RNA sequence: UAACUUGGGAGUCAGAACAUGGGUGAUAAGGUCCGUGUUCGAAAGGGAAACAGCCCAGACCACCAGCUAAGGUCCCAAAAUAUAUGUUAAGUGGAAAAGGAUGUGGCGUUGUGACACUGCGCCGAAAAUGUACCGGGGCUAAACAUAUUACCGAAGCUGUGGAUUGUCCUUUG
RNA sequence: UUGGCACCUCGAUGUCGGCUCAUCGCAUCCUGGGGCUGUAGUCGGUCCCAAGGGUUGGGCUGUUCGCCCAUUAAAGCGGUA
RNA sequence: GGGAUAAGUGCUGAAAGCAUCUAAGCAUGAAGCCCCCCUCAAGAUGAGAUUUCCCAACUGGUUAUAAGAUCCCUCAAAG
């Protein structure tokens, strides 16, 4: 089927309300100091210690 | 040029109570919708609700003229195919009089946002009692 | 009964009456029983 | 303490020291104009209302004389190529109210 | 119209089976035996009542 | 207050509804074809709920002024819970005939019964998504019929200001 | 239903019969309650109120209809382009 | 199985000395209506209720933290 009527740019931005993407869910490494991704291995420096 | 307009700062609202004993449904409903809508004040403005707060009691004691106790069916549809339901003024004056009164009066108010907000000024009670003692309910009578 | 839109006495004991607005004829022959004037 | 006068085919309720915008009088700038048609006076101390009142007639300055904001009168007929636009600015005079 | 029969999520509802029988009641295990088969999966909560009929 | 002639420039040749006089059709049709008038066409505003053609009435413009027309006055919704007298119990009002019938009132002739007009009601009266033939609530008067009083109600008319054309010359205003 | 008109649609509103899915009316086929029979009983006839639920499988034929075989409490009549 | 009913069946009862189920009154009477059975249901904005939990420190108020809930992770009777 075809759209019978173009979408007003208010309805477009209403539909795009939930199209946001979420944070990565990250923590501070207790060895690296830099940030890691929880339950993952520190890309920056070394081990996982779990 | 000059003509008064009431504000949210300007309006005061009084409470009233009125027995329905010996009353006819429509003859009470008219005189009460007038008070709810607030067109017995001198400072009537159309856009704000200068009405009052009305209490109705003894709603089990209203009357019906002629053969309306068994005639005068109330219909209502549930929006499901074949979902139409039916009741009678007899089976509602004794089963739920405080919705009989509500419907009768609320069909008399305009069907807008101000009217929706003015309909909830009405507090209907069967029997001669009401929990609204802390309001200083003034005693009105019809005419 | 006999529900017809013309109720009228057939014999002479058949007497015309009203019940609930409906016109009827009450008679002794139950054949003559009629309503809906 | 107010008075009801009638000036331009319209009654007006006026008090002492009030600005009024009336339609275009025949007076000039500054010069005072006294209304003769009074219909009511009262408010606070006396109450005289009659078919008309002879006396205590309002003495009022003539403050300004001008033209109101331009309304643009427009009217059209749909599917019939018939539209019309006029402009309009209604002349008025504003008076200050001295005495009643 | 409403109450149209279209595809959607199935099962899950609260369902009640009436007029079932109590085969046995085994104390020392707190178990009850019911003629038939009650709703829900295994490990699922069920509430018993005496039939209102 | 037009009429006519002489010239320049046209558009129009699919009309509609309603009221009335007809043909055709079936005393069908929002049918069709003629005469007659109006409205629409090319007409906005008030009323008929909404509703080109029905009723009132013809918008130069502005005003938070007044009187009214059709239509109305219990609430939605501005204005009579008006006044006097009567009718109607069916929610008739607020859809439909032949026919039926100790419904109810009026007047009338008859020797307690019978009839002649008669006003208003009853039955006849069954349809398709949802009450669903008062716009709704509601109404036994807020229905009906008659009769005086008021008031509401338009862009009508009047009031005040203004803009244009005209024609009298009160008096070039 | 067979029509009569020619009001909407010819810069496009897709026909019939089946299938899937239904839904509504009642002028009721079944079941429910009654009156009257020219109703002895089993069974009827015909009216009245009633729309809750139900209302089959095949042969032939594109077919609807229809005729037939076999059951069924019954194998309802219609609207919804 | 209760309540109110349709067509019908009446009792009492006059207007109409009588009779008359109706006008006042009083019953009875359907797979039908309203409950009873089963399910959703307080966004029911009329947003209901009941029990238990938490309830300080600085400046009109702010703050984070409390009870609690998640992020992330292992899953399935759920998807």
């Amino acid at each position: 089927a075809v759209p019978k009527r173009r979408t007003s740019k208010t309805r477009k931005n209403k539909r795009r309300t939930h199209f946001k993407i979420s944070v990565p869910g990250m923590t501070e490494c207790p060895n690296c100091g830099e940030y890691k991704l929880s339950h993952r291995v520190c890309k920056n420096c070394g081990s996982y210690n779990g | 040029r000059q003509t008064f307009m009431a504000n949210e700062s300007n309006i005061e609202r009084k409470w009233y109570v009125i027995d329905a004993e010996g009353q006819t449904l429509g003859r009470l409903s008219s005189e009460v919708a007038s008070i709810l809508r607030g067109k017995n004040k001198v400072t009537y403005t159309p856009h704000v609700d200068t009405g009052d707060y009305v209490i109705v009691i003894n709603a089990s004691k209203i009357e019906f003229t002629g053969n309306k106790e068994t005639d005068k069916v109330y219909y209502r549809h549930s929006n499901h195919p074949g979902g139409i339901k039916s009741i009678t003024a007899g089976e509602l004056r004794r089963t739920n009089p405080e919705r009989l009164i509500e419907n009768s009066i609320k069909g008399m108010l305009p069907s807008t946002r101000l009217g929706e907000k003015q309909g909830k000024k009405l507090f209907v009670y069967g029997g001669a009692e009401h929990p609204h003692a802390a309001q200083q309910p003034e005693n009105y009578e019809l005419r | 009964m006999k529900v017809r839109p013309s109720v009228k006495p057939i014999c002479e004991k058949c007497k015309v009456i009203k019940r609930k607005g409906k016109v009827m004829v009450i008679c002794e022959n139950p054949k003559h029983k009629q309503r809906q004037g | 303490m107010f008075a009801i006068i009638e000036t331009g085919g319209k009654q007006i309720k006026v008090e002492e020291g009030q600005e009024i915008f009336v339609e275009k009088l025949d007076v000039n700038e500054g010069d005072t104009f006294t209304f003769d048609k009074v219909l009511f006076v009262g408010g606070d101390s006396v109450k005289v209302g009659a078919p008309t009142v002879e006396g205590a007639t309002v003495t009022a300055t003539v403050n300004k004389q001008g033209r109101g904001k331009k309304i643009t009168v427009f009217t059209y007929k749909r599917r019939k190529n018939s539209k019309r636009k006029k402009g309009h600015r209604q002349p008025y005079t504003k008076l200050t109210i001295d005495k009643i | 119209f409403k109450g149209q029969k279209m595809p959607g999520r199935m099962g899950g509802n609260t369902v009640t089976v009436q007029n079932l029988e109590v085969v046995q009641v085994d104390t020392e295990n707190k178990v009850i035996l019911v003629k038939g088969n009650v709703p829900g999966p295994k490990k699922g909560l069920v509430e018993i009542r005496t039939s209102i009929k």
